[PDB]
């Protein structure tokens, strides 16, 4: 097992003295282990732990810890991303795949490339992930990315250069962090030759920096998110007989992306425009985070269902998408009690309310201590 | 870059690239293989007239646009790769099965396919432009998702015999866990 | 002067005329009277039209008021030869030639609107030499006639003879007429 | 000539025609006799427009002297048929058709200069030739005459039997006058 | 550029850039203000006016508007304010002239002229700074040092129609 383990996930040292150093690192771990006098033998559960902590990746033999995380993570995701139940079903079953053990083993965990309309909830969905599993999100943002040449940051600049002593950023990021999400955003705006390093990432799991380190993405999921489908949505068709126009729909990306690169996606999630029923759900979870904000000062803010609807209908936004929801709450409720805060009544408020006044068409901020 | 390609012309001809320090290396006994994707935009062109055209010789066009005349000149021999028909399709679904198993030998459980399962694999993820790897998402999506739902939280925990097969009346698969 | 309707796509802003912008969507316009000029660019339109989606229906617009027989026979040989439906919708005004194209449209997919007209009358070509040349030219005009009736009763359905006697003197149409008729279907959807 | 007015975007600034610009905007110019290119042109411009919009009212000049009936036809068509209300807003002049396609416009948009000056008279298809060719010619126009005066008068709401009287002589109708009778519910001064 | 605008737009989305060396530029403590605005003279035959919330959204893409907290529109200079600010530059002289032991006279009616000389619609109040620069400025400099006012002085301003000029007044 330690041989076998280490060459599959060991990388960066020789078959001989990383083999070595699993059976003397697990001995030692052993030598501490006997709180209650459990130093009777080493097994194979405990080479698979003391590799998952040299090289960093989750162990081969799921945990029963691990296992119950897992089981509820898509229900666990549900409660802060409303809808867009599709991408959250790939990402878990993905996870569950590559640790049961069926992944692909030159491949990374996951490459899912995610698509619609703006303000949707993909970057979101990315990042809850990251926290929900303790997993090291490697956030790049692809607007840096604007010209051909930028990609001497991503794997490093040649030998005799500048930026041959630097090193590259991607490379180092996943070398230092083995086990991590890895978030593109906007990645269409970058230039169309950067799409051809992820080919090499995504078939092989194998990145090489100027350095000829070699950086491994089997343990690390791939999530580009785009703003293409916002492009189609409209369906409109300019004629006196209308076309249904569902074929030439979400064709607009092909054109964009080369078939080498879409033919190696795990998958192709859409997402569909917000539901009216999903963006009350929205305004709770902004008026939660304003709550628990408030919660530490010790201000207890509390907000009639009436007002949760018209505030919800007054930002309601397709192509925008739940991106003005923010700015309507900042504006309407959290800045009438900054000034309360700092000197006023809410100094040490209690059993705070908010209403609305269906006449006077405004909302109604009331205070007590 | 089109220029780095003059790099291997050496390679390829005098058997002998150096480096910065003058040391010569050797590639007599390096076979150099070298994968693109040259003519597969040309040949899914489609023509606009009355009777239709053959884009056949539009692929090599294509690939001595972009690699020099003296590049090929000195290659061996430039392997056109064939699209993936059907019949040999299905061969490849039971490549990944037998690489599915591997995995699956170490986890304690033994899976069987039937046939008629096999071959309603194939005709779903069968795309002439997409080759080949459209079956490992499709053997992915219908086999490795089930089973890690169950291997994790079901019987499948230890080692069990599942076996899989084919709902005629519905057209979908039936997959079958024994615990034992 | 055409006017200019830019659109908008990922890669920037496509600037087109009119007449192009809307030929995107498959909607040609036949327009003025048929010459052997004007009948070789809608052909070409066609020609684009069904490489790009064989599926997808083409739309011709005809406000012609009539043309050279000869090049109008290059259009509508176009129309069938290609896999896709052409869908003639009358605007204006439908002559022998306009309507000849407007019965060529696919069955199921010829409106006409509810002011559009529709003239059919027999061919006005005319020789003037010897009287050998005259009879060869004449059984060229007289087999020109008699082929369209053929070629229109098939789509229209009706029989030779009453389309025979029609074309005796000059005939004009209504609009809720040409569905009766057989030239079209039905009238277009309101929407 | 036409001068290029650049039309500011997040984008940058596109250099576009006056017309270009104009229709972007939903407004569309009619002028000159009316011809079947002519009549073509406006109709692609109202069918870009609804696609674009669907409830935004287009907007329609008519500066016209008046042209071939038939072609006329389909530019009333059209304007029916599009779900988004058609403002014929008189500039000017408008002989027979040109009354014709602004009474076509949707009631409750359609405006009128305070010195424009609508003129509306009968159409005349005189043709020359055998008498058995004419016959049908001549039954024709009529039956134009007759569907135009029906929903001519289907806009309006004046009697059938009196737009026929007015109708068989040249008018000539003011622009106060012209809302009097109906032809434009209301006048644009400010 | 429109790329320097994509820059902006991941800064307030997120709050953060990163260096071309690695770095991470935190910018969760950084107030963010952008400034938003023609000295060329009318091209026409009859010179005109060149004075100039939609032109915002013409200039301004709506995905750089909506990560935007608050817009805040600056009006125009009033004329009735335009005589509050000249009177900062008269009084932030006074306090600078007062270490050198002078009192300046100047009154509102010099103030009068100053102003519509220094502001200008278009320009604004830039000219402002200038026009104390040199005509109020330059020439109690030269006095003020060749002996007469060392040893503490006494200045004033005076304003003629005729000459439409600032003339000054010294004593000691
Ligand atoms: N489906 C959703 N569920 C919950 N919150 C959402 C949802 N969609 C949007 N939001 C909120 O609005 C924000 C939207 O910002 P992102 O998560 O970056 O998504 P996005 O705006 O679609 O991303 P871009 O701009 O397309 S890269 C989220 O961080 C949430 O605060
Ligand atoms: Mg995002």
């Amino acid at each position: 097992a330690a041989v076998e383990l280490a060459v599959k996930y060991i990388n960066d040292r020789h078959l001989p003295d990383k083999a070595i150093d699993v059976i003397d690192e697990a001995g030692a771990r052993a030598r501490l282990m006997p709180v209650s006098k459990r130093k009777k033998t080493v097994n194979v559960a405990d080479i698979e732990s003391v590799v998952a902590r040299i090289a960093r990746i989750p162990e081969k033999s799921v945990s029963q810890s691990d296992r119950d995380t897992l089981k509820n993570l898509g229900d666990r995701l549900k409660m802060l991303v409303f809808g867009q139940d599709k991408a959250i079903e790939a990402l878990t079953e993905a996870i569950k795949m590559a640790r049961a053990g069926l992944g692909h083993e030159h491949k990374p965990v996951g490459s899912f490339l995610f698509a619609g309309p703006t303000g949707v909830g993909k970057t979101e969905v990315t990042v809850q992930l990251s926290k929900a599993l303790g997993i090291e999100l490697l956030r790049f943002d692809m607007s840096e990315y604007m010209e051909r040449h930028t990609v001497s940051r991503l794997i490093g600049a040649p030998p005799g250069y500048v930026g041959f002593d630097q090193g590259g950023l991607l490379t180092d990021a996943v070398i230092k962090h083995p086990h991590a999400v890895l978030l593109l955003d906007e990645i269409e705006k970058a230039h169309p030759d950067v799409f051809n390093i992820l080919l090499q990432v995504m078939d092989n799991g194998t990145l090489t920096d100027n350095n000829g380190r070699k950086a491994d993405f089997r343990n690390v999921v791939l999530v580009m998110t785009t703003n293409a489908g916002v492009r189609e949505t409209e369906r409109k068709s300019i004629g006196l007989i209308h076309q249904d126009n569902s074929t030439d729909a979400m064709e607009e990306i092909k054109k964009i992306f080369t078939p080498e690169f879409r033919n190696r996606l795990d998958n192709i999630i859409w997402f569909d425009h917000l539901s009216t029923d999903v963006i009350h759900q929205v305004v709770d979870k902004f008026i939660v985070e304003l709550q628990v904000q408030l919660d530490q000062k010790g201000v207890s803010l509390e907000v009639s269902q009436e007002a949760r609807n018209w505030l919800a209908e007054k930002g309601y936004d397709r192509a925008m998408g739940a991106r003005p929801m923010a700015r309507v709450i900042q504006d309407n409720l959290k800045k009438p009690l900054a000034n309360e805060l700092l000197f006023g009544s809410l100094v040490d408020g209690g059993q705070v309310t908010v209403a609305l006044d269906k006449e006077k068409n405004e909302l109604t901020y009331g205070f007590q201590s | 870059h089109p220029d780095v390609f003059n790099i291997l012309l050496q390679v390829m001809d005098n058997g002998t690239l150096t480096d910065n320090n003058g040391r010569k290396a050797d590639f007599r006994n390096v076979v150099l293989v070298m994968t693109t994707n040259a003519g597969v935009r040309e040949t899914e062109r489609k023509s606009i007239g009355l009777i239709h055209q053959d884009n056949s010789t539009d692929a090599m066009e294509e690939i001595k646009k972009i690699f020099t005349p003296e590049f090929r000149n000195r290659l061996d021999n430039i392997i056109w790769f064939d699209h993936l028909s059907t019949d040999v399709i299905h061969q490849v679904v039971d490549k990944f099965i037998v690489e599915l198993q591997v995995q699956l030998d170490q986890k304690g459980v033994s899976l069987e396919v039937s046939q008629e399962a096999r071959n309603w694999l194939a005709e779903k993820g069968y795309d002439r432009a997409m080759g080949a790897r459209p079956m490992a998402r499709v053997i992915q999506d219908n086999l490795k998702k089930p089973l890690a739902n169950e291997l994790l939280f079901g019987s499948l925990v230890d080692g069990g015999q599942v076996t899989v097969a084919l709902d005629k009346e519905k057209n979908e698969l039936t997959y079958g866990f024994q615990s034992a | 002067l055409v006017p200019m309707v830019i659109e908008q796509t990922s890669r920037g802003e496509r600037s087109f005329d009119i007449y192009s912008r809307l030929l995107k969507e498959r909607v040609i316009f036949l327009t003025g009277q048929v010459e052997d000029h004007m009948a070789n660019l809608i052909v070409a339109q066609m020609l684009f039209l069904e490489a790009e989606n064989p599926e997808k229906d083409i739309y011709l617009y005809i406000n012609s008021p009539g043309g050279v027989i000869t090049a109008g026979m290059s259009i509508y040989d176009t129309m069938q030869f290609i896999k896709p439906d052409v869908s003639t919708i009358c605007m204006g005004q439908a002559a022998s030639m306009g309507a000849f194209l407007l019965t060529a449209g696919a069955k199921g997919k010829r409106f006409c609107l509810p002011n559009s007209r529709v003239m059919i009358h027999q061919p006005l070509g005319g020789y003037q030499g010897q009287a050998t040349d005259i009879e060869i030219h004449a059984r060229e005009i007289l087999k020109v006639k008699g082929r369209m009736n053929e070629l229109m009763a098939l789509h229209t359905g009706q029989s030779l003879e009453q389309i025979e006697r029609d074309t005796e003197r000059d005939r004009f149409l209504s609009a809720p007429e040409a569905v009766e008729y057989g030239l079209v279907d039905s009238i277009l959807t309101h929407r």
